[PDB]
């Protein structure tokens, strides 16, 4: 049993080994007080305050949507600390690691980011963290691994499987499973095991609350979309939880089309992949037709999850929210006019959300909308890969 | 069935059981089935066989790299259900049971999974990855199919659990050695609660191990890893893995006895 | 004659060819009048709160401090959109060019950041921008260059002279004595012929501003020191503007260095240079014994401008402010320092104040002080340097 | 003094004035002795000779490669004035003005500066980045020891501009010929207010401009890039350069008679 509901739909569970179970009810518990204790709460909000930055601003765009009826407004997660809305939820899973008396970190990630945002996390309130990370992405994040060291982090390389982002969420929950007396596994999306696409959601539901706030400010009234990359889903759900009730405005999720849906190379299980149970949860993932997990292409590191958050693909079924695709070439336009013409480097996984929005403007020019694009991080750390290419 | 009646067979003999665990079409289809017919003639009561997943976040590197030696070979899991008919075929009586990730078994269908475990002689499932929170369609179509649900009972498993497991399980109980992946209070309640015969597993690589389990309550000892690890270790040496491995089983079997 | 004051003491001054004088009686009288209209400020303030990110955290360390009696702040400007203090004047520049009605913007930047600031400034406000860049700089800063060309400023390597920022400071007033007509001099910092020394420091001064308001808020009383690094004397004119006038508020600059100042290897004029006459002003400066001006040596690339801002002069000459070096090491454990103790990554640059806080505290460490350093920038630009360095 | 009489002699003749420009010890200071002599021997009325500076920012690439071709050869100031001496030791009478630029003049002492033109002979010293506004302690300094301040007129100026210019100024006024670097009613204004004897600069290079000049109103012209480069196009032939110079300013001087 368990004190909230471990599922979205059909979606989401915890399937994990019988040895980590008591692992995720103590998160869980440890999570329901928390949510609770107006001095936890406190303290995360003078984090994400003091430390942080919250709140970030919502810019309106003043030349890319010239010509066109559509008012475009961009959440600026990439001005937060770190240069992404990662350092949002692990501030506060850090802090319930505390709670918990826990004095260790375990962490995965892939494009590095999360790692980033673990390390500085982990730096501050003093945890000694330790980053599990595909030998591949290593290998590509050369950047990011040794910003992860300098912060105190320890970084270990996984060559198992495809050495890639799967492999280093196997790895995190090997070790988990037999030191989660004294480390929290700090998990970088809205996935995996009950409680943590729960946590997730909540630890990041500030950025749709400042979204609502600002922009009832400014247009004093809702947008008719919020618009959101999926990689394993977090800023997107950031985005859309604080919005959910609010019908009349539309959730819309980008995942990497890669170099095409119909080539087979993309990042899009929610809309083109099959339901199956891995990372601890039944979800819409990228698979062979044996059942073998296969991975995410994207030209972004960062929508690289093979799998999607279970309450999106909750929110899809029941038609609350749509999903889309964008491919590497549509990511890549958004990118380059985002900074000639507002002066706004974004980073590539945001690149897709704003693809989108730049597509629902260009299609139907005379439409009347306003729209916001959770430009969930900063593009410097892509400034390389967008000069090969060009 | 077979479980039972191995089981009363070796209660009769106050002897415990010793069962090897090895990743299916590791190192090859051929190679394997050899392996698995060594073990059968060195004393191994029953078999463990792993079909090679992708991802097995619950195993250590041992088994880690007996996963990927068999993706090496291409063996998929319609080759391991043709093993495995083949296995049976030649051994009627030889308790199997399958060590599944839950991706292979929801994959094509729960019960279509189960089904096809029963039509080629398989014993048991134990699902590495699901819970008894998350078990019910697993254990449900286990039941309906003749095959034996197996669940694992941790080292700090509560009451509740303890009557959880034994309620749900079928064939054995499977009873973890320690926290972690693959590399006596208990026994006694799960005895009260009427669980089916305990079977330790998780680090048992010594002879002493296996008799340590047995005088503890346990009904037998399962070893994976140290299996694994000969195998490893003899690749371009194909006799010679057999010879080791009948060797290591043998002692292994002895010390049940 | 002047609207305002072109000298601070004896330091300051008009001295360009007698073509630019126009151009510079021109954006006096333009300063003048925009600092009077509400409609500019209320302009100018839109664009920092909306667009740059402002009001920037006001981050207590919780950890570098510890065991001591020194309760140390860190004013976050590597939080403003571009990651340094830079982007607040540039914004003001560019309303102001708007103001006077040029179409183009002219810059020099030396490590890059000025470059980029006035790069995003001019693609968000429809401005032409040409930048003038020493050819080894433009070499040692790639990343800087596409970021600017990313955002449609076209980048002019200078050859002249050592090929570095003083020389592209020359080209560009170069440029700026036959096209003052249709583009405005975007100057990076607090130097130059009036007035630009002024219009920079009230550019910058929110930085200031804010932090008194902060500190006030959080401890009920004024700092016994706000600390920044000087490499022109932009940022640190900005933090301390607002506290001139707060006699028990210690102001203090710190200066590069570099290898040592016995060695002649710094970057440190203010204190160990000459006064003397170039790019506009009469200030201190590095130059031979003939009379030729030198170049500034620094790890940090960014405390590179061979002279130093005339009011920074003059506060030192009358005992306001007092200012110091800080070597090349002095900077890289502070650097080091700040990213394991608090999860931040320093700019090298200010790095230099932060390791001055430092010693403070280390020095006399049961000294009861409450300490601001102004952070004038993130480090993910020095990753590399401190990386090959280590 | 040697301004005066040579506008006044100039005046008598009816002809203008031609003042080539070049750089101090550019490409050494042997071939800058030569190159000057060759200038003098050629027609020029007077010379403008600047001091080699790290950060010439009002002249073009051609002054700005001159003064790095003299950096090249160790050409310092002490050097140049050493080479003023020489000069003036040589030609009792040619006007000589210098080209400087603030620093080298505020160096050592504004009025020690020009207390050692005035020791070397030298007539005139322009400082390029010191307008008018900032001008009182060099005008002062300039006055005190007999040297004439050079003040520019902008094509732009103002008739404020014009009377200080006119008051302040000695020797000759300095006639910009537009705006930039290196590379008729104004002219009237001067004269009417008793301004020094007007000479034209920025963009002279060829004889029909002199002609023009002078029959705008102005005292002479002066030229700069032309002079430089022809320099800078005959490095590897010392002769020819001396011949190509003198072939230029003849021509040049000869457009102004
Ligand atoms: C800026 C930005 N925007 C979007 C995403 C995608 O994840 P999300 O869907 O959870 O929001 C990432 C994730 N990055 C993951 C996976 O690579 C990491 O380990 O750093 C990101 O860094
Ligand atoms: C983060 C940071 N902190 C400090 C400074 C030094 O200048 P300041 O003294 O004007 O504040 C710079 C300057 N950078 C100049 C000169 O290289 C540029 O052209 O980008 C900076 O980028
Ligand atoms: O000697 P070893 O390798 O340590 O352990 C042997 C494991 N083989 S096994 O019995 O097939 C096996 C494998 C993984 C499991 C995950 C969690 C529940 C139980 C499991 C049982
Ligand atoms: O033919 P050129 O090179 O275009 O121009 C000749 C310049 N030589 S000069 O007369 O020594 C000279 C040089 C620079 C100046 C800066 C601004 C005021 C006037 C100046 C006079
Ligand atoms: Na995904
Ligand atoms: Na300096």
């Amino acid at each position: 049993t368990t004190l909230l509901n471990p599922y979205f739909g059909e979606f989401g569970g915890m399937y994990v080994p019988q040895i980590l179970m008591p692992a995720l009810n103590q998160l869980e518990e440890a999570f329901v007080r928390a949510q609770k204790d107006p001095e936890f709460q406190a303290q995360f909000a003078d984090l994400l305050k003091n430390y942080a930055g919250r709140p970030t601003a919502l810019t309106k765009c003043q030349n890319i949507t010239a010509g066109t009826r559509t008012t475009l407004y961009l959440k600026r997660e990439d001005l937060l600390h770190g240069g992404a809305h990662k350092t949002n939820q692990v501030l506060g899973q850090a802090l319930l690691a505390k709670r918990m008396g826990k004095s260790e970190i375990i962490a995965e990630t892939g494009a590095g980011q999360h790692g980033v945002a673990s390390a500085l996390a982990s730096a501050l309130l003093g945890l000694k963290c330790r980053i599990y990370m595909g030998a591949k992405d290593v290998e590509r994040q050369s950047p990011n691994v040794f910003r992860m060291r300098l912060m105190g982090a320890e970084v270990i390389p996984v060559h198992s499987g495809s050495a890639t982002l799967k492999d280093a969420c196997n790895e995190a929950l090997r070790d988990w499973s037999g030191s989660y007396e004294t480390a929290h596994y700090m998990l970088g999306t809205a996935a995996g095991p009950h409680p943590y696409p729960t946590i997730v959601r909540e630890f990041q539901r500030m950025i749709g609350e400042e979204t609502k706030a600002q922009i009832l400010d400014k247009e004093g009234r809702l947008p008719d979309a919020v618009i959101a990359c999926v990689g394993g889903g977090s800023n997107a759900i950031g985005m859309f939880a604080d919005f959910i009730n609010d019908t009349s405005v539309g959730l819309i999720g980008v995942e990497p089309g890669g170099h095409g849906i119909e080539t087979g190379e993309h990042g899009a299980p929610l809309k083109h992949g099959r339901v199956g149970i891995y990372f601890g949860m039944k979800a819409p993932m990228m698979q062979t037709a044996d059942g073998q997990i296969e991975e995410s292409y994207s030209i972004s590191a960062g929508l690289d999850f093979p799998s999607v958050g279970p309450q999106h693909a909750y929110l899809n079924s029941i038609g609350r929210a749509d999903y889309v695709s964008i491919t590497d070439d549509e990511a890549l336009e958004a990118f380059k006019t985002l900074c000639r013409h507002e002066g706004i480097i974004p980073a590539l996984e945001s690149s897709h959300a704003l693809a989108h929005a730049l597509k629902m403007m260009r299609e139907q020019p005379e439409k009347e909308q306003l729209l916001v694009v959770n430009l969930s991080g900063r593009g410097d750390k892509d400034i390389f890969t967008v000069h090969d290419i060009l | 069935e077979r479980y039972e009646n191995l089981f009363a067979q070796l209660n009769d003999r106050r002897e415990g059981a010793f069962v090897p665990f090895v990743t299916l079409g590791d190192p090859g289809i051929e190679q394997s089935l050899k392996i698995i017919d060594t073990l059968i003639d060195a004393g191994a009561d029953a078999l463990e066989l792993g079909v090679p997943f992708s991802d097995p976040l619950a195993d250590g590197p041992t088994i880690q790299n007996a996963n990927l030696r068999a993706f090496a070979a291409g063996v998929t899991p319609a080759q391991c259900f043709e093993m495995l008919a083949l296995i049976r075929e030649k051994h009627p009586t030889i308790p199997i049971g399958l060590l599944m990730y839950a991706n292979l078994v929801f994959n094509n269908g729960i019960d279509a999974f189960y089904a096809r475990c029963e039509q080629v002689g398989v014993d048991s499932v134990l699902v590495a990855d699901v819970p008894v929170e998350e078990s019910a369609p697993f254990r449900q179509a286990a039941l309906r199919h003749n095959i034996a649900p197996i669940f694992i009972c941790p080292p700090n498993a509560d009451d509740d659990l303890l009557r959880q497991v034994a309620s749900y399980g079928r064939g054995y109980t499977y009873l973890l050695s320690r926290s972690g992946v693959t590399g006596h209070h208990l026994i006694e309640k799960l005895k009260e609660y009427h669980a089916a015969p305990a079977l330790q597993g998780f680090g048992i690589s010594s002879p002493e191990q296996v008799s340590a389990a047995v005088r503890a309550g346990a009904a037998g000892a399962i070893s994976g890893s140290a299996i694994v690890k000969i195998i490893e270790k003899n690749l371009a040496s194909p006799k010679q893995m057999l010879a080791e491995l009948r060797s290591f089983v043998s002692a292994m079997k002895a010390a049940s006895r």
